[PDB]
RNA sequence: AGCCAGGAUGUUGGCUUAGAAGCAGCCAUCAUUUAAAGAAAGCGUAAUAGCUCACUGGUCGAGUCGGCCUGCGCGGAAGAU
RNA sequence: GAUGUCGGCUCAUCACAUCCUGGGGCUGAAGUAGGUCCCAAGGGUAUGGCUGUUCGCCAUUUAAAGUGGUACGCGAGCUGG
């Protein structure tokens, strides 16, 4: 997990997601894209 | 929305009983409950189900359409049925069913014993794998979610409790 | 052929045009020949969305001040410092 | 790295940075950086900026550079008491105005001069926007 | 992206074609390699045959002209055109050992003398011999 | 099943084909004297190209192809080895002429319809290798 | 948007290399059958294979896409009785 | 018209920017062992040689030998290098 204050897609597969109030970034092809704004 | 105004179509020997937010659908494969949020209003009106939104509730439609999904795979449940298949993979990893208990060996020290919850039955064609078969879409995925957790595939050899449909990739191991 | 509908200014200066801009409008001057030069306000986004096309600048445009069309051509435009936006119009009678 | 060649005077009044830019269009090439925040650019952050555009644009292109940092900072090394003189010049900066265009660019499809622009916005202590150039 | 003026170009080239040919056939080309399909495209031009995957939408207006308005119920489905201009024939024939040889798709209609033919009864078109065959 | 270019009077040694098509589960012997005993036709010094139909029981079936479009834009612009850098060097001509004799040759392995189809297939793979028409 | 089908030929483009066959690099980047298919956006192979995308035909049936001016919020946010 | 200074002893108390132990994501994570990040302050967190030393270097331990605040905690508590 990716924890930054610049969450940001990194490939096609990336996927922007708000859970409990926070950014994130979930991704399906790559677990190094996965981040948390934080 | 587009899920919501989708109307669900309720087959012949398929009862539906709606005592205000409670829905209750039996047929042939068994009897589910469940509870619509309050902004869903359920209309019955001829062998169809209708759902939309509750006038003076913000989020109407996205509810409506959740309860719509719901009911609609309630319907597919109490009918046809769910099946999940589940797969055992690596060396001395067993399963076998006895009644509603659920007996694994899958490395560890202990034999594993997972106790099935009402309405979900297990069946194992082989020593390497697991049918699951119920009315519920939530329970049945449930089970086999903790099925899985127990040995979830490992990234080097694709070894322990794997979905039947799951795509495992693997990788090589550091070089030198 | 650019159509501008414009009114006449009831008031001028510094106060005025700050308080025309705040409501989505822009002062603009009409001067050339022998006619005294008349203050006129626009619309904002009606006149930002027309000067976008390159032709703006070198077509003759008509403005209607109260019925009464006249013909036109952009001569000088004030923009805002930073923003996408519109400060003044000067238009010369053609 | 920018800095006057020759000055009538070594050190300067701090001043103020009050009012809005003069230099406000795209004078020179089809696409600019224009300054949206109040500040002062440092001939370091000026270079860092033109570097990274640049790079983005593989030397294909021509590039402007609208500012210049002819203000000198004088400085007052660490353990040293208040008075005794103005401090030394140690770098120079370009007082910016909201409205300035810093750099202009011609050459380059719009794409890239938007993605090089990006790239030289990171390295500034301003807000800036992308600006075209118009007809009048 | 097709745009309206290449839309209305596309309606024109196969409204020509149209008039012109003889015996057309439309069929589906679900599944099949283009390996095949360059292979079906060479035997398909030595035959005298008008080769063409049209929008089934864009077919119905390009055959709207008539005699093929009866080809409007096999617009359903991917399509494929073979407009036999030189000699009538040809094609109902280079079609039908292609089928029966990839075991892929099935062939929807063909159309002749402007008139209706079924995919039970395309056996009319396809042991027609030659022009050619009269002398 | 695979694609090998194997020479018209050459099929044997280690190096091209020795380990290339015997991993699979093909004779190094019975296919290395019956391409050569229908490829006598085809001149000396000329990569004629050849693919591979195995089964289940070992057997083969092959079928031989005509000389590739970058081969024969060698023996009649007069070139062994091609341009590293293509339309920035150039290593050899060839006229109007000579471009329907590789294509008439070609035109059993070319989707063209037409001359002047497989004429601007060969045009291409000209251009791409430094060689310019004259 | 989803789902069904294709994603080809010359050709394994040329140079290089034990091999480079769209997929180490370097240089060019056309042409054909075309509904459409980059001399190939990424993963995989010792090199091939094999999987998918750009693009296009079918299904579906009414909306859908993302820039601009703006109001109010969200993360960025760790300290000692 | 006086708020005793460094270090040690004794005795502590808080923060968490966590040294160990606990949970957990990624890894260029096969295992063992590491790297990095997140959650976590409940408890635990060396003895010596040299030097007034705090520090530091060194020896040998340990699961670990944490980082800081408390008048650089603590002389109407001790010491006086
Ligand atoms: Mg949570
Ligand atoms: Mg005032
Ligand atoms: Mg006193
Ligand atoms: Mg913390
Ligand atoms: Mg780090
Ligand atoms: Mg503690
Ligand atoms: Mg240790
Ligand atoms: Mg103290
Ligand atoms: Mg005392
Ligand atoms: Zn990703």
């Amino acid at each position: 997990m990716k924890v930054r204050a610049s969450v940001k897609k990194l490939c096609r597969n990336c996927k922007i997601v708000k859970r409990d109030g926070v950014i994130r970034v979930i991704c399906s092809a790559e677990p190094k894209h996965k981040q948390r704004q934080g | 929305s587009r899920v919501a105004k989708a109307p669900v179509v309720v087959p012949a020997g398929v009862d539906v009983k709606i005592n205000g937010q409670v829905i209750t659908i039996k047929g042939k494969n068994g009897e589910l409950t469940r509870t619509l949020n309050d902004a869903v209003e359920v209309k019955h009106a001829d062998n169809t189900l209708t759902f939309g939104p509750r006038d003076g509730y913000a989020d109407g439609w996205a509810q409506a359409g959740t309860a719509r999904a719901l009911l609609n795979s309630m319907v597919i449940g109490v009918t046809e049925g769910f099946t999940k298949k589940l797969q055992l993979v690596g060396v001395g990893y067993r399963a076998a069913v006895k009644g509603n208990v659920i007996n694994l060996s899958l490395g560890f020290s202990h034999p594993v014993d997972h106790q099935l919850p009402a309405g979900i039955t297990a069946e194992c064609p082989t020593q390497t794998e697991i049918v699951l078969k119920g009315a519920d879409k939530q329970v049945i995925g449930q089970v086999a979610a903790d099925l899985r957790a127990y040995r979830r595939p490992e990234p080097y050899k694709g070894k322990g409790v794997r979905y039947a449909d799951e795509v495992v990739r693997t990788k090589e191991a550091k070089k030198k | 052929m650019f159509t501008i509908n414009a009114e006449v200014r009831k008031e001028q200066g510094k106060g005025a045009s700050r308080r025309l801009r705040a409501a989505n409008k822009f002062p603009a001057i009409i001067y050339g020949g022998k006619e005294a030069p008349l203050a006129i306000e626009l619309d904002h986004d009606k006149v930002m969305n027309m000067q976008a096309k390159a032709e703006f600048y070198s077509e003759v445009l008509t403005i209607v001040v109260d019925g009464k069309e006249i013909k036109v051509k952009a001569q000088d435009v004030q923009r805002h410092p930073y923003k996408p936006k519109l400060q003044h119009i000067d238009f010369v009678r053609a | 790295m920018l800095q006057p060649k020759r000055t009538k005077f070594r050190k300067m009044h701090k001043g103020r940075n009050r009012g809005l830019a003069q230099g406000t269009d795209v004078s020179f090439g089809s696409f600019g950086l224009k300054a949206v925040g109040r500040g002062r650019l440092t001939a370091r952050q000026i270079e860092a900026a033109r570097r990274a555009m640049t790079r983005a644009v593989k030397r294909q292109g021509k590039i402007w550079i609208r500012v210049f940092p002819d203000k000198p900072i004088t400085e007052k090394p660490l353990a040293v008491r208040m008075g005794k003189g103005k401090g030394n010049v140690e770098y120079w900066v370009a007082l910016i105005q909201p409205g300035k265009v810093l750099y202009e660019m011609d050459g380059v499809p719009e794409e890239l001069a938007r993605e090089a622009f990006k790239l030289a916005a990171a390295k500034l202590p301003i807000k800036t926007t992308f600006v075209t150039k118009t007809v009048m | 992206a097709l745009n309206l003026q290449d839309k209305q170009a596309i309606v024109a080239e196969v409204s020509e074609v149209a008039k012109g040919a003889l015996s057309a056939v439309v069929a589906d080309s679900r599944g099949v390699t283009v390996d095949k399909m360059t292979e079906l495209r060479k035997a398909g031009r030595e035959a005298g045959v008008y080769m063409r995957v049209v929008r089934n939408t864009l077919l119905r207006r390009a055959v709207e002209g008539t005699p093929f308005e009866c080809l409007k119920d096999a617009f359903v489905g991917p399509t494929l055109i073979a407009y036999v201009t030189e000699h009538p024939g040809a094609a109902a024939r280079l079609f039908k050992e292609f089928a029966k040889a990839n075991a892929k798709f099935e062939v929807k209609a063909a159309a002749f003398e402007g008139e209706l033919i079924p995919a039970s009864q395309i056996d009319r078109l396809a042991t027609l011999p030659t022009y050619e065959e009269a002398i | 099943y695979v694609k090998l270019q194997v020479a018209a009077g050459m099929a044997n040694p280690s190096p091209p084909v020795g380990p290339a098509l015997g991993q699979q589960g093909v004779n190094i012997m019975e296919f290395c004297k019956a391409f050569n005993a229908k490829t006598d036709s085809i001149e000396k010094g000329l990569p004629i190209p050849v693919v591979i139909t195995v089964y289940a029981d070992r057997s083969f079936t092959f079928v031989t192809k005509t000389p590739p479009a970058a081969v024969l834009l060698k023996k009649a612009a007069g070139i062994k080895s091609g341009s590293g850098k293509p339309n920035k060097d150039k290593v050899g001509k060839i006229s109007r002429a000579q471009l329907q004799e590789i294509a008439q040759t070609k035109a059993a392995d070319m989707t063209g319809a037409d001359i002047e189809a497989m004429t601007r297939s060969i045009e291409g793979t000209a251009r791409s290798m430094g060689l310019v028409v004259e």
